[PDB]
């Protein structure tokens, strides 16, 4: 599930858009799904760009650079579970599988610090939003 | 620019006391388990 | 003429008060308390893990 869940541009959900007051629907001025790696944008002037982050295009800029800052933890998680995983084989094949549990316990560690460092840092910008009566 | 709610740290939750009293704890703490350990060496 | 009975003066009153305001009409009932972010209680979690 972990090669699955980096691999995708859909960590997330994301709409920016600016509501009418009187009985009317609102009206969606930005909408897209991303992940960390690519940006595939779903509403932004219905633009197809599977557009990464290190290239520019106001506040989902900014957005978009702090999840640059949760970058690494996903990425250590991966290597210590495959170690793991392959230590498992090779005691079927003990101490090559006791430690690799351990592999496993170090891993989800940084899976929570990987989500400590995600989903704060989107809260950090959930509120460093300007915040408007207009725009929901 | 009129300031909004301003990003809090993250040792912000101690926020509410002043870090003499929390450093005044833990040296209230330490004395405490000092007597509690002298006590038990002068008492059966 | 003007600044002997204030039509500069009271000309001022109106112009200053003609637009609109922002001053204590939104700093007493227009705030609700929200649920605590993560961010306000993220630093325990790096002290716990």
């Amino acid at each position: 599930l972990l090669g699955i869940a980096v691999s995708t541009d859909y960590w997330l959900y994301l709409e920016e858009g600016i509501i009418l007051p009187q009985n009317q629907s609102t009206e969606v001025k930005m909408s897209l799904h991303s992940g960390l790696w690519r940006v595939c944008f779903l509403a932004g002037e219905e633009r197809g760009r599977c557009f990464t982050i290190e290239y520019v295009m106001e506040s989902t800029v900014n957005v978009l650079k702090m999840i640059r800052s949760a970058t690494p933890f996903p990425l250590v998680s991966l290597f210590f579970m495959f170690i793991g995983f392959i230590l498992s084989n090779i005691g079927h094949i003990t101490i090559l599988a006791f430690v690799s549990g351990i592999f496993f316990i170090l891993s989800g560690l940084s899976l929570v610090v990987g989500l400590v460092l995600y989903i704060s840092s989107i809260n950090d910008e959930m509120l460093n939003r300007t915040k408007d009566a207009e725009t929901y | 620019k009129k300031p909004q709610k301003s990003k809090p740290g993250v040792f912000s939750f101690l926020d509410p006391l002043a870090y003499e009293i929390w450093m005044c704890i833990v040296f209230a703490y330490i004395g405490v388990s000092v007597v509690l350990f002298l006590v038990s060496r002068f008492s059966p | 003429k003007l600044s002997e009975q204030g039509v500069l003066d009271k000309l001022k009153n109106k112009w200053w008060y003609d637009k609109g305001e922002c001053g204590a009409k939104d700093s007493g009932s227009k705030e609700k308390t929200s649920a605590l972010s993560l961010s306000n209680v993220a630093g325990v979690f790096y002290i716990l893990v």
